[PDB]
This record gives C-alpha cells, structure tokens and sequence, in this order.
DNA sequence: CCGGCAATCGATGTATATATCTGACACGTGCCTGGAGACTAGGGAGTAATCCCCTTGGCGGTTAAAACGCGGGGGACAGCGCGTACGTGCGTTTAAGCGGTGCTAGAGCTGTCTACGACCAATTGAGCGGCCTCGGCACCGGGATTCTGATGGGCGG
DNA sequence: CCGCCCATCAGAATCCCGGTGCCGAGGCCGCTCAATTGGTCGTAGACAGCTCTAGCACCGCTTAAACGCACGTACGCGCTGTCCCCCGCGTTTTAACCGCCAAGGGGATTACTCCCTAGTCTCCAGGCACGTGTCAGATATATACATCGATTGCCGG
C-alpha cells in the first residue's frame, strides 16, 4: 500500500512498502528511490523511533500511515 | 535535573512539589513524582497523537478544540475516561438513526 | 426572558441532537428543564462566590459549580 | 503581574515529538491542561485514599501503581504501567 | 420547485451536527441568567467568560437530553418526539423522580 | 376445578414479594458463581463469608433496580410484557455500556 | 477446583422473584439469558477491583471491606458491612 | 463544665471529631469552632432520622427499630431521598409500589 | 485491639427523641455508616473550600459554607441554625 | 326467547389472637488510653490604603433572523382479527440447607533495626513575562458536481 | 383500460479552487525564584517469629424448591381508514450585533501587627471489653374475614 513519508525539507514521498516488510527494507526501498544511505535514514511512527529488526505490522502501521525523518526520540 | 535522569519531558521537581503541597499524605516517596509524570506523559501523547491525526484529515496543520473531540470521542478507551466531560466549541459526533432514513 | 429562547433555537438544539419531527408541546418543556438546570448551577455559583466575599461571580465559580454537579468542564481555566 | 505556571511547554513538546510538523492553538491548550491537572489530581487522590485504608503515611511508586490500575481501562493501564515502570527503573539506574 | 416534508430536515441534521458554534442568542441568555441570579442575591456582577461557560454547559445538556427523547420516541415505534418521551428520558436518567 | 385467572397469582406474588427483605437467590450457586469469576484474576484465593453476602445484597439491588427500569420502560411502548429491548433501551439511557 | 456452567445456577424462579420485587407482571420467554448477561458483567467488574484492592495489601484472602470499597468506587455505597 | 460537648450542650463529641479532622490530611490547621459546628450537625441529621425511624417502627407494632424501618423512613421523605440517592441499605426492601395500568378492571 | 464508634452518641440520641424505642444490632451498623459518610463528605468539601481561596486552615465557615453547598433546601436551613447555636454556647461559655 | 348486567355462594388466601421458649439486647464492672488544663512561641490572617482594570450603561445603524400565514401530505391513532406464547396447576426429581467433624493456612500482633524521607543552607539555571514577525486560515467570487423531485413512459392486472 | 412501477430532465445546494489579507502562533531576550546538591537525624516500615481463628473439605438426612408437561386465553402484532397537524415557503418586523464612548466600582496587591493555633507535659475519667439476666419476638396452632371466580336471577331487546 502507499505510506507518505516527510524530510526536514518538506518533501514528501510516497512509498509502495508491505505490512509484513521490515523497516530495513524499508529503508533499502529508500535508498534505491533517493540514494539516502539507510545508516543516514532515521523513519519515526507514531513518536516512536523505528527499529530495522521490526517489520511494519510490527509498529501497527496501518493504510495511509505517515512517517517523518531524522527526528530521535530519547 | 530528575526528568533527565528519568528520561522524560514532564518535570519531576514540580510534581513532587504539587504532591507534597496537597495535602494527600505526610510523607512521599522518591519514586512517585517519576511515575506520575511517566503516566502523565503517556496520556498526553495518546490523545495529542489521535488529534494530530484528525487534524491531517482535515487538511489542516493546527489542532483545534473540534479535532480533540473527535479524537476522544472514537475511541474506546478514551471514552471511557472522559465519559461524563464537556469539552468546549467540541460539537458532536455525526450520527442519524437508520428509521429516519429516506425509504 | 425564557420567551427569549425562541422556538427557532430550539429546533436548532434538535436538529444537531438529531430529530427530525418535533411536536408543539416541546418548547414548553424545554424551556422548564433549562430553567430548573440553570437554577441549580447558579445556586451553587453564588454560594461559591458569596463565600470568597466578592461581589463579581467568576469563571472558576461556574466551572466549581459543575464539578459538584458531576459535569467537568475543559477550556475554561480548570 | 503575577506568576502563573501552566503545563503548556511540556505539552508542546510532547506534540513535537509524535507530529513534528504539527501546531495547536490557545483554546486546545487550555483543553490539553485542563485534562492534565484533572488526571493528576484524579490519581493523586485514589493513592491518598489507598495509602489511609492501609494505616500507612507515606505515598510510593506501589499507590501509584495501584491507583492507575484502579482507574484507567483496560489497554490503557497496561501500557501506561509499562511506562511507568520503566521511567521507574531508569531513574533507579542513573545516579 | 418544492421539497417534500422530511428533506429540509435532514439537511439541517447533517449542517448542525458537524458545525460548533452556538446555537442561541447570547443577549436573550445573558438577560435569563442575570434575573435567574437576581432571584437570589441582589446587586451581583458577572464575568463574560462566566457566561459563556453557563451557555455551553446548558447546550450540552439540552442536546444530550434530545439524544436521549429520540431514543425513546424510537422505542415506541414513532418518529416524531412527545414530551412523554422527555418525561421516560429524565425519570431513567434519575434527574426526575 | 378452581383456577384463577392469568395475572391474579402476579399481583399476589408483586404484593408478597415487594413487603418482605429476605434474598431471593440460593446461596451455594452465588457462591458458585462468585468464586468461579474469581478464578480469571487471580487463583488460590480465599472469600470471608461476608464477602459473598455483600456482593448478593449489591446484586439483588441492582437488578431489582433494573427491572424497575424496565417495567417503565414496557409501558411506554403501550404494553404489559417486559421485553429484551426494554432491558436494552433503560441500560443505554442509564449510560451503562 | 475449577467449576464451570455456574452461570445456569441462578435459576428462572429466582429471576421471576426479582422481577415481582420489582413490579412485573408479565416476562417474556428470552429475558434470563439477557439477565444472567447483565449480572455477570456487573460481578466481573466488582470482583475485578475488590481483586485489586485485596492484592495491594499482601492479603490471600477477600474481606468485606475490600467489597465495600470497590462498590464505593463504582459509585454505590452500601450500609450494614462495616465502613 | 469540663468536657468540650458539655460546654457546647451536645452529646457527640467534640475532642473525638477534632481528632480525626486533624489527622485526616485536610488542612494544616484546624479552628476552634470547627468541630462543635460538625458535631451539631452530625447530631441534627441523627435526630431527624432516628425520629423517622422511631414512627415508622411504631406503626408496625414494633418496639425494636431494624433495617426494614430505616429504609422506609429514608424513602418517604424528600430530602434524605435527596441526600441518600445512591445509597443501598442492607436488608432494606423496597417501597410497595405498582403501576396503575397493571391493576385489573 | 480497642474498636471505637458512634454506637453510644446515637444511642442518647434515640433515648432522647424516643424514650422508649429500642434498636437492633444491624440498624447501629447502618447508622454508623451514615454517620461516617456524612462526615467525610463535609469534611472533604470544605477542605476543597479552603484549597480554592488559598488558605491553610478550616474554620466553622468552610463548614457553614460545605453544609450549605450538600444538605437540600430545609434541611441547610436547620443545620445551619443548630450548628451556629451550638458555636455560640461553647464561645459564651 | 336469549344477553348483559347485577346479585349470591363456595373455596382459597391472608390477617389476627394466644401461649411458649429462646437468643439478643440492655445494664453493671475494671482499667487504660486519649482528652482536658496550663503555658509558650510564632506565623496566618485580618485591616487599611492604592491603583487601574473591567464591568455597566447608552446611542446609532443595518441586516439577518424571527414572526405570521397558508396550503397540503404524511404520520399518529383507533378499531378489528388472529394466533401463539405465556400463566396456572400437577406430579416427579434434585439439590440446597442444616448439623456435625477435622485440619490447616493465614491473618494478626510484637520486637528490632535500618534505610529512607524531612529539614536546612547556598547556588544557579529553567521557566515566565514581554515584544515582534510572518504564515495558516478566514473571506470572497466563480465554476463543478450532486441529489431531488417532477415528467414521460411502459407495463401488467 | 387504467393504476402502479420505472427511466430521465432541470434546478437548488454543497463543495472545490484561486487570489487577498490579517491577526494569532512561534521564536527571541532578560530576570528571579524554585529546583538541585550536600549533610544530618529521627522514625516508618520491613522482616522474622508465634498464636489461634476461621475458611475449606466431607458426610448424612429432610424436604422444599425446581423441573417437565398439558391446556387455554389474553395479549401482541399486523392491517385499514381517517383526520389533523406539523413542514416547507413567502412576506413583513424587530431586535441582535457591532462599533464607539464614558464613568466608576471593585478586584488585586502590599505593609503591619496581633491573636489564634501548634507543641509540651501532666493528670485523670470516659469509653471499651467482658460478663450476665430477662423479655421482645419468632413459632406453632386455631380462627375469622376478604376476595375471586362460577352460578343464577332479572330488565330488556
């Protein structure tokens, strides 16, 4: 299905990503699309930082989800 | 400060204080201020995160007292909280019985 | 005054409460409930503010009132 | 002009960290601290009724605890039990 | 042209439950309050946020009371809403004896 | 062969049963019934009998409480019998989800 | 010992009685199994917090002062058990 | 006089009632006419039920007072109906009570 | 351990308003419990009534003003004249 | 010559009167813990003065909402017929209730000693009040899209 | 051949889009007061041990209540007709809302003092635990009265 993702510059992105996918994969699909290294990536949901071990479903992430970058929650 | 040891954004100096202050009992313990700002904490970003979502439904980039009423009002559990309160300029839900329905 | 609230608004009250048909002994009734609420509540606001010893009633004294009465209200100053 | 303190900047905080590009107006403030103070006082009040009906004179994380589990439902408590246990442990931990 | 009895009506149900403001005059309220409180203490002043906080109080009790008279007017197999249906509503709830 | 008429042995039992105090539910499948729903929080538990007496007293009051609701409730609809949607209809006015 | 099929215990008569008590004269055929609904959902939300109350404690034993208190709580006093 | 309900002519007691408001977390201090004006109170509302309850318990022949007559001293009358609104007394009853619409014709 | 209550108060209550009437065990546990309740309801509403206008001490008017704010219509009227003719003998005395 | 209405008559259920015994209530006794008395120290609250902010009152306009009336369609209500579900009674079966017996886990009390919370003093940064600036949202005008109800038509009893 | 059901048109009503502007939300700066740190001290509570009470399990016997079945009747439900009363729309009236101004009552702050409350120590008496007698009330039995439903007589159609 397709999540909306936001940059510190506004843009955003739409990508075609399946619940059960991890979220390295996520960030793999990522770097293909952008060429953002996945180490330089850092996907947020619902404020909470996302783990590359954990999958989509994993968060709860449902259609038409919204993620945001770089923001670290500590 | 203790909210960074705890690792929170809530303050852990006013809540002792306001607990120390309000006549609920002689003495309080060092972890009570903590666990009651975590909890408080959690609440806040439960509803604040279902008003943000009602507010993107919107198409609009500020929460505003309807977008709150709507978030509490669809949820279960939050309804069951804040069962028997008013929240200003909220409205209602929309809703009409199926009888009064064009046939 | 409780002519003032007009058959208009509280076909309006009815309409956001969801009612379709209405009949014309209903205004009559309404108006009698509002009144015996607004009685309470007031009662209790101006003993809240006659104990302060103040002769202006407050914001904080209606929303004390309707705490007791056991209807919180939020975005007034609680 | 007198001090008055409010929960507003810790509000806006927490807002930033779920919704980073995200506001919130005057009216929604008052809203969001008026359901702070009513938790708090709600919470406070059942631990201060479970701390007399035991014979004892002080307040701990275990009234705390009690008290949540006693007045939020269902989901709610579990989670918000979690939160606090781990608040709990990390403040222990550091020193 | 001309609409039959019942659309209007539904048109007004859907524009008044996804609207927020206030559904009554603020001068013919602020009058009933001030005699209302003239009933019992003389010579008092009101704060405006003090009356518009009695305004919306006294409009969310009216339209969860009307929530509740179309239930019952709906359990009797009627569209149209009585004030027997008040009566039932009040009486369960026990604000009524 | 006597026989009374249907609705006579009601009235008796509503007068008989509306001047007395006494329990009307047996005791051992009370204390059945409370101590298997305990078993879901926790096991190895032990009840005082006042306990369970207290539970039966707060129980026997509720549901006669309801009932009374009902009955009202009934006789809106113009009619005798208690109904399913009676019960219903006084528990969602109550508030009682 | 776990026991099951309690919930049948509270027999038809005994809810005709609390009907008459409170002023019924006739009851449809469906209206028991609605009944014991209720009053089960009512006991497991009773027992639930007088658990709690008995657990904070250290206590292996349920009093009638941890009732009282959970009633209290769920907005019904109650008179004669202590308190 | 010697003992504080004396001085103020009660039978509740005032250094009891001042005991348990100084000890039960409300307030830092405690005034001196507080408890004689809660005791006063206390005593009043105890008469007036207990003079229900006395009337009710004589007009069933009766000399001892039970559960039974406090509840129908309780539900008779409006403002303790008010008071104890969601109040449930033990070994009670209810109020004989039937609708007109069920008595036969 | 020694158990304390309000048996005996209410006991010279009920032998002065029936001098002859007695009570039974079960109706002395109910009294106490209302008694009880009463009692925290007014002590808890004038402690709110203190906290609200920033004081640190309960005084016979947080009474006055918590009985008028629970009791109904006549029965404030009557506790509060009982309440404030006790005050004045104990201060007279 | 039958029907509805009205006045009897037997059966059943409930309240009333009279011993009878018992278990709970009312009263008497000892003691120990909490209340009363006397005094001292200190801060919470009452009192007076000042200031300015906000509440009250009045006047003018304009305009949208309220009030009034009318025509009509749809809903509320009443009567009638039918059929089945619930009440009343009887015979059979079951388990609740009572009365013992035994046993054990736990609730309740006591002594000790120790880690934890209160209190105090000095330091310092976080949070509040005030000011500015720009962008999200209110506003207005125009076109697009969607129900809604009348109109024409077709069809089958 | 005509009443009932179905496909198709214009016309209000709501929404979306684009340009304009404007006021509130978000960020920056100075200061002061409350939170942090470090040390001392007293006691609240944890922990171990002992005692004895009440909760749990089991067995036997009586009997009242529960259960299953049959029969019949009265109530619930659906249909039909009427009739009236609420809804939708057009015209006229009114008062609400906004803007502006003026005046003064009273809410909020501060300085000062003093008197009411807390804390300490001593003494003693009232309330609680315990024990005991007796009488209000439950129990059993007999009896009188009220009500309910079937029976039958009577005025009238």
């Amino acid at each position: 299905m397709q999540i909306f993702v936001k940059t510190l510059t506004g843009k955003t992105i739409t990508l075609e990503v399946e619940p059960s996918d991890t979220i390295e994969n996520v960030k793999a699909k990522i770097q293909d699309k952008e060429g953002i290294p996945p180490d330089q990536q850092r996907l947020i949901f619902a404020g909470k930082q996302l783990e590359d071990g954990r999958t989509l479903s994993d968060y709860n992430i449902q259609k038409e989800s919204t993620l945001h970058l770089v923001l670290r929650l500590r | 400060t203790r909210s960074s040891r705890a690792g929170l954004q809530f303050p852990v100096g006013r809540v002792h204080r306001l607990l120390r202050k309000g006549n609920y009992a002689e003495r309080v313990g060092a972890g009570a201020p903590v666990y009651l700002a975590a909890v408080l904490e959690y609440l806040t970003a439960e509803i604040l995160e279902l008003a943000g979502n009602a507010a993107r439904d919107n198409k609009k980039t500020r929460i505003i007292p309807r977008h709150l009423q709507l978030a509490v009002r669809n949820d279960e559990e939050l309804n069951k909280l804040l069962g028997r309160v008013t929240i200003a300029q909220g409205g209602v839900l929309p809703n009409i019985q199926s009888v009064l329905l064009p046939k | 005054n409780i002519q003032g609230i007009t058959k208009p608004a509280i076909r309006r009250l009815a309409r956001r409460g969801g009612v379709k048909r209405i009949s014309g002994l209903i205004y009559e009734e309404t108006r009698g409930v509002l009144k015996v609420f607004l009685e309470n509540v007031i009662r209790d606001a101006v003993t809240y503010t006659e104990h302060a010893k103040r002769k202006t009633v407050t914001a904080m004294d209606v929303v004390y009132a309707l705490k007791r009465q056991g209807r919180t209200l939020y975005g007034f100053g609680g | 002009k007198t001090r008055k303190e409010s929960y507003a900047i810790y509000v806006y905080k927490v807002l930033k960290q779920v919704h980073p590009d995200t506001g919130i107006s005057s009216k929604a403030m008052s809203i969001m601290n008026s359901f702070v103070n009513d938790v708090f006082e709600r919470i406070a009040g059942e631990a201060s009724r479970l701390a007399h009906y035991n014979k004892r004179s002080t307040i701990t994380s275990r009234e705390i605890q009690t008290a949540v589990r006693l007045l939020l439902p269902g989901e709610l408590a579990k989670h918000a039990v979690s939160e606090g246990t781990k608040a709990v442990t990390c403040y222990t931990s550091a020193k | 042209h001309r609409y039959r009895p019942g659309t209007v009506a539904l048109r007004e149900i859907r524009r008044y439950q996804k609207s927020t403001e206030l559904l009554i005059r603020k001068l013919p309220f602020q009058r009933l309050v001030r005699e209302i409180a003239q009933d019992f203490k003389t010579d008092l002043r009101f704060q405006s946020s003090a009356v518009m906080a009695l305004q919306e109080a006294s409009e969310a009790y009216l339209v969860a009371l009307f929530e509740d008279t179309n239930l019952a007017a709906i359990h009797a197999k009627r569209v149209t809403i009585m004030p027997k249906d008040i009566q039932l509503a009040r009486r369960i709830r026990g604000e009524r004896a």
